[PDB]
């Protein structure tokens, strides 16, 4: 089930009137409710988690996180106040930490054991902001820099705050003070030009620059269309053409569940060795490189293979323009082989037979040398030692993390007691110990942060009278005047009326300030009320 | 009414740490070049040096809101000096009365954050109202913003002319 985390700008520049007469924060809140209405139109959103992060201090920044119901999310979305600074980088860091703190305790990341596209927790961050400058109480910044000062344990394993299955979308509000007459506003929404745009584009998302309520509704419909379950894969051109924009793209592949099922991982960017104590940091988007030279899709019977449909992109448009579903484009990550820096093809990009979509087929690590070999044994053979010395030659090049999936695949294929069923060494004992300790600390800040989102942050202010430690109290919002219990709370202007009311209350001879949402409780008031009789 | 000689006299007063006299003669030069700040002061008279020295003079007279207003007179707005001066709590220049002269949304955002941090709820409400003006919207079509900046420049400089002479 998806996670919808809203990074609402609560900087004071959000108190800007539009031609609508409401502030940018009011437009932000209304954009969130309209997004949730359009999302609830989709009946697949019966299970959907909404999270709220503001620009405030990290004790107060996360307003709704994990284990917060719909009512708390709405009651805290309504009560937002734009009284802060434009601390976009710190807020983005806190939002990514709120997305990623559970990853090491539940092991979605699968560090050092291959990148599993079916191991995903699909989340998108919709930040609603304006084009104002970023401020950090010392000046303007004019460039977005996420701080790395208090790293979550295990943050160095990915080298980027965002993850595989996270996309940052910016809804930049640029509603002017006076309404602008425009007939070209029905066209496509332009990309914004603020500092949030490159950070949105590097995570596989995009920034929306609205200038009118109808443009806002168009962007919200587009954002509803982009709530998918998948992981972002960086595609690159390896060889020459068979720079044009299809050369590089941080596109999205689709992971459709049935819980998702899958067998083969996207290979790591390194060769695993037990000598290295520290696991190498991998990019959050696996840089795959497709071969532009045409090849042939190689599928045998009963074969566990995973097919991932790419989202529409310039790469898929380029592939479908060269209309040839009978061929395929081999893809591989660099520096994955033990010796060759180029690597072996772990899969191919094949257009659909209907010329509709481009599917990424992930395979075992070197499928053009395993599928003919394994197909040869399952066509002819009881393995022969002439085959087994060739199979050992393949296993000498296969990365160690593929051994488990290969064992499971040949077990469900019909050859349980194959060589792949013999032993599994895996990673280095330092790496397993480090990952287990990281899981324990991830649990520690997991129960630290979740306990601190609500009822753990109360703010009280003072005037702090200067000398040229005394302070002057303020009119507190939760004053709660106990006027019937404390005589100091009674104003002089109504001292006599309150006095005779207290006298009437104590002798034998506030209320009706219910907070609006509960004053019209149709079901709640009749439930406490007794039931009447029924009809004849 | 020779503006260059008035600038020279203001610079001489600034060199001898006579900051009120320096502001007096800088504003006299600016009133000479315009018609008592009815036109824009030409940029070869209020250069960046002259506006920076007026900023320094207003800082050393503890007129920090005037420093914040004069920081946005520059070609690029000096947010560092404006944010440093707005943090000061010994001001002699009618702090919230000068918020009408601030047309930059970033400075008003900092003012709102600063008044919220210190619990100055009334000045925070004044700053929020100042941000909540349709003419001060940053997405205004670049000529409404320029005219708002120019009229606030005229009003502020006439207020300084009244204050210093």
């Amino acid at each position: 089930m998806p996670i919808l985390l809203f990074l609402i700008d609560t900087s004071a520049s959000m108190n800007q009137r539009s031609h609508l007469g409401t502030t940018y924060l009011d437009t932000a809140k209304g954009a969130v409710e309209t997004f949730m209405k359009l999302r609830a139109r989709d009946p697949a959103s019966r299970g959907d988690r909404y999270m709220l992060v503001t620009f405030e201090e990290p004790p107060y920044a996360i307003k709704a996180g994990w284990k917060e119901n719909h009512a708390t999310f709405m009651n805290e979305l309504k009560n937002l106040q734009a009284e802060g600074l434009t601390t976009l980088g710190q807020s983005l860091r806190t939002a990514f930490d709120l997305l990623n703190l559970n990853r090491l305790v539940t092991g979605i990341d699968n560090y050092g054991q291959g990148r599993n596209p079916f191991f995903l927790e699909p989340a998108i961050i919709i930040t609603i902001t304006d084009g104002s400058k970023l401020t950090t109480t010392s000046g303007v910044q004019d460039e977005l820099h996420l701080p790395l000062n208090s790293p979550l344990p295990g943050s160095e394993l990915t080298k980027e705050p965002f993850r595989w299955d996270q996309r940052l979308f910016a809804l930049v509000l640029r509603l002017p003070g006076t309404m602008s007459v425009e007939s070209e506003q029905l066209t496509g929404v332009p990309l914004d030009d603020s500092a949030i745009t490159p950070m949105c584009e590097v995570t596989g998302g995009r920034s929306y620059s609205v200038c009118s309520p109808r443009m806002l509704n168009q962007c919200l419909e587009s954002l509803v269309q982009k709530v998918q379950s998948g992981v972002v894969i960086n595609f690159e051109k390896a060889g020459p053409d068979p720079s044009q924009p299809w050369h590089s793209c941080h596109k999205l592949i689709y992971v459709r569940p049935n819980v998702p099922i899958g067998h083969w991982p996207v290979p790591e960017s390194f060769w695993p060795d037990q000598n290295s104590p520290t696991l190498p940091p991998r990019t959050s988007h696996p840089v795959v490189k497709f071969s532009c030279t045409d090849c042939e899709p190689m599928v045998i019977d009963k074969l566990p293979f995973d097919k991932y449909e790419l989202e529409p992109s310039p790469l898929t448009q380029f592939i479908l323009e060269r209309k040839s579903p009978q061929t395929c484009w081999q893809v591989y990550v660099s520096n994955s082989a033990k010796y060759s820096e180029l690597g072996h093809p772990f899969g191919y990009l094949k257009a659909s037979t209907a010329l509709n979509c481009v599917n990424l087929f992930v395979m075992p690590y070197n499928y053009p040398v395993l599928l003919p070999l394994l197909d040869d044994l399952f066509k002819v053979h009881k393995p022969t030692l002439k085959w087994r010395q060739s199979f050992e030659s393949y296993l000498k090049t296969m990365p160690p993390y593929y051994l488990g999936p290969l064992k499971k695949a040949v077990r469900m294929m019909g050859a349980p007691n194959l060589i792949a069923d013999s032993m599994e060494y895996g990673l280095s004992y330092s790496v397993i110990s480090y990952l287990k300790k990281l899981s324990q600390q991830a649990k520690i800040e997991s129960d630290r942060v979740i306990g601190s989102v609500g009822k753990k942050v109360v703010q009280e202010t003072g005037i702090k009278v200067r000398s040229r430690g005394f302070q002057v109290a303020l009119l507190n919002k939760d004053l709660k005047p106990q006027t019937f219990r404390n005589a100091y709370d009674i104003p002089r202007r109504n001292l006599l009326d309150h006095l005779t009311r207290m006298r009437s209350n104590l002798l034998k001879s506030q209320v009706h300030s219910v907070p609006i949402a509960q004053m019209g409780n149709y079901q709640e008031y009749l439930k406490q009320v007794p039931s009447p009789l029924r009809e004849l | 009414n020779n503006h260059s000689w008035l600038i020279i006299q203001a610079d001489i007063y600034f060199a001898t740490n006579q900051y009120s006299a320096a502001l007096h003669y800088y504003l006299q030069a600016g009133a000479v070049c315009s018609d008592f700040f009815n036109k824009a002061v030409p940029p070869d008279v209020y250069t960046d040096q002259v506006i920076k020295r007026m900023i320094k003079c207003c800082s050393l007279l503890n007129c920090h809101t005037q420093v914040a207003i004069l920081c946005q007179f520059l070609r690029e707005i000096d947010y560092k000096t404006a944010f440093k001066s707005l943090q000061e709590q010994n001001s002699h220049d009618a702090m919230d009365s000068y918020y009408d002269y601030i047309w930059d949304v970033t400075i008003l955002e900092y003012l709102t954050y600063l008044h919220h941090k210190r619990g100055e709820t009334d000045k925070r409400q004044i700053a929020i109202k100042a941000i909540g003006q349709t003419e001060l919207n940053a997405s205004n079509p670049e000529e409404v913003l320029q005219l708002a900046a120019q009229r606030r420049k005229k009003k502020f400089l006439q207020a300084m002319a009244k204050l210093y002479f």
